[PDB]
């Protein structure tokens, strides 16, 4: 259901309301979260509990607008020492989105000796997280660097790298375009200094069903927005997104753009394609609007408003909720 | 000690740094080279964001390590 | 226990191991099947590098689990 | 048994070990007293390079034996 | 002093030259006497043939002694590789080296790891050099994988011994000579070039040096004998010496095998007479007390020393 | 794969070899560079002398390994 989130003068909650809309409208997340009964509760201040109360309202309430203040407060108390997501202070929607996924893992999984999440109920690691390792490899002399493995919830790519690689290419290529843009500046010397140069290689070993792309902007009033919006594709081939994709489920995976958090003028909003109405919705806190059934309708609005897309959410339509 | 920073434009720069350097120290070196103010700087290493008050040694930042710079957009 | 080791060329090394086997123990079995010196071997599972001195059950590595073998080569 | 690890600088390390201790554990003990990563360590006894998988007993390394520590590292 | 026989077609002065050296080194002889156990090969047994020759060296009263018992055990043991065959002419340093190897094979319990720990093994306890090679870049820190091994003789080029001489303490001369053509790139290719380093890890009481020759008719012969030193400080023969005993060890030139026109001889210092001796198969002769005479005998016959043997004056045989 | 050989002059030459090459092959290639017949060639690697018939891989001779050439003096 498409409802709005209230934002009063001074509480600066548009960064949270933008992320909340993505999480509620993402099918793999919402259906998964509903089947979740037990959680590591933090007490009167607890993100999971505040999130559940918001999600229950999104379905049972008849109000056209709902308050996110419970999650806003719980987020503030949880990050008091870090001085992030504090009450009355603006913040970043992608940082908010990342940390909500991270705290969902803390609420769902259990502390493992080696910090390895295998819980089949953890939405973040089972569906969102990308498991990668980076390595320098020289084809001429055969030298290789030490592999550096890590997990990320968002894949960040530079907007200028994206725009430049689009001009060079001038659908079904957006994955390759994203990969060439991400690797553009990753030139390094051979690990053994044969004299040749190498490109950092990223290898994905898992198979996320939701890829969250983060756009690295050059400015808060970017003059590259229009070129960025026109460079965005609606279909992502996961097998092309990284230099190597070793998991068979991910080689075959095709993910479609269903959501996009947008920044403009120190404010945040969210576009999302509701699969039911078969149309693109727009959520700016309390304001919910029908944009249209065509991606071009979203392009026209983003370009007219000088919107800067920050988070792109590609969901596998053949994806499944957590078991 | 030499570390790399992937900047907002995708270019890779070189930071001369010490293991005992706080990342606020690193953010200041990035400001002089790249012009981005510190509060708008997001440093990611191995998928995790570096949080102020810590040093490069805390995160095992070693030579030839790469920091991924993301611009923070407060809204 | 049967565990699998994925090389970056796509070759799969099937290994018979115990949960109490260390990572250096696993790297020795890989050398028995491939002749790869253990000092070149790096093993990765679930986004974590596996430490020589720790065991397979430390990382909760179970039956039919897949480990990723990445090599460190001097080259030339 | 107390085994002796001798380094190129002249420092003669002493370690309390048992024949079950694999060469990797001897390298770990060395790291506990010098801070040298085992990946950079190479042990030598009677002109033979010891392997991390094998154990002191496999080399008949008796008590009061003197071992030679040579470091294989990269530059810069 | 005794002598050894070579029939007209026997062509056995390679063995005889090496047999004299082993009998005269006090460390090898006094060790060998306390040995009453060995992996006998039956007929092709080098130990028993050797034993038989050492019994006659001590008890027999003849001036010249036969060595055909060792020549057949050597030929039968090496019949699969066609070396030291009956009648053919062969190398003396090769013979001296394989004899030491064959001894160990007879005094060892065949350790699976191939290490040798036998307290009675003369070849490893007294003669062997346990070292390792490694490339160390001092500018960037990089370091090649260390290569350890055991050698019974240290080989040095003649074109290098002489050249370094042109350029008291001839241990540095041997070290400087042995490392002449050992320049390598840095293991990490930082741009620097380094020299291969060798560091000895045990304390051999007999150091045997091999001289690599350019031809059977060398014109460096005269200059080689002029660069030889009598006193050898083990602490300087290699880049580094780990064992302290070796660090303070000084070794004196005690014997030497010489080649000349498809024939072999042996010079040796009989300490019981304080005079250097000479053994050309069956012909024995006294040279004198001064090492200068060994030089004059050598440069007058165009001799080419193949093996030089240095012994620790304060050495000891094998122990129970 | 290249290989280092320390000639009788104390200098080092470079030989292009493969690990499946017999040492009679290595000896023949030494002959084309240094002019010494293989029967006068003693090849030492890591203390032991290479017995004719084996291959370079039987002695674990990898790239950039250094062989010590030694003149055999039959007498
Ligand atoms: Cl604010
Ligand atoms: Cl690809
Ligand atoms: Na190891
Ligand atoms: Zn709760
Ligand atoms: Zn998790
Ligand atoms: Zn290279
Ligand atoms: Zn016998
Ligand atoms: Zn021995
Ligand atoms: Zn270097």
């Amino acid at each position: 259901p498409s409802k709005g989130l209230s934002n009063e003068p001074g509480q600066n909650s548009c960064f949270l309301n933008s992320a909340l809309q993505v999480l509620w409208h993402l099918d793999i997340f919402r259906r998964s979260f509903r089947q979740l009964t037990t959680h590591k509760c933090m007490g009167d201040s607890c993100i999971f509990c505040a999130l559940k109360g918001i999600f229950n309202q999104f379905q049972c309430s008849s109000e056209k607008v709902l308050p996110s203040d419970t999650l806003r407060s719980a987020l503030a108390k949880t990050f008091q020492d870090e001085q992030r997501f504090q009450l009355g202070i603006m913040d970043d929607a992608a940082e908010c989105f990342e940390n909500l996924l991270m705290r969902i893992h803390f609420h769902i999984a259990d502390e493992t000796k080696e910090d390895i999440c295998t819980a089949q109920h953890c939405i973040s690691h089972q569906k969102f997280a990308m498991t990668l390792f980076e390595q320098c490899v020289c084809t001429s002399c055969g030298a290789t660097s030490d592999p550096l493995p890590f997990i990320q919830m968002v894949h960040y790519i530079s907007t200028t790298s994206l725009c430049n690689q689009a001009i060079c290419m001038l659908p079904s290529m957006f994955g390759e375009l994203l990969q060439n843009a991400s690797t553009m500046g990753d030139l390094r010397n051979c690990p053994s200094n044969c004299g040749e140069r190498i490109r950092i290689r990223r290898v994905l070993m898992n198979a996320p069903q939701i890829i969250t792309i983060g756009l690295v902007w050059d400015s808060d009033h970017s003059d590259l927005a229009e070129d960025v919006i026109h460079s965005l594709g609606t279909c992502l081939k996961l097998g092309d997104l990284f230099f190597r994709v070793t998991d068979d489920r991910a080689k075959q995976s095709e993910l479609y753009l269903v959501g996009m958090i947008c920044y403009y003028g120190k404010h945040y909003s969210t576009f999302f394609f509701q699969t039911k109405i078969r149309k693109w919705m727009y959520f700016d806190d309390a304001h919910v609007k029908e944009i249209g059934p065509k991606w071009k309708d979203v392009v026209t609005k983003c370009i007219k408003g000088h919107y800067q897309p920050l988070l792109l959410l590609y969901a596998d339509p053949q994806g499944t909720p957590v078991s | 000690m030499q570390i790399f920073v992937k900047t907002l434009t995708g270019k890779t720069i070189t930071l001369e740094v010490e293991p005992s350097d706080t990342i606020e120290n690193v953010k200041a070196k990035i400001q002089d080279k790249e012009g981005i103010p510190p509060d708008q700087q997001r440093l990611i290493f191995a998928g995790k964001q570096l949080e102020d008050g810590r040093t490069l040694s805390d995160y095992n930042i070693q030579k030839e390590s790469t920091l991924h710079l993301v611009l923070r957009l407060r809204g």
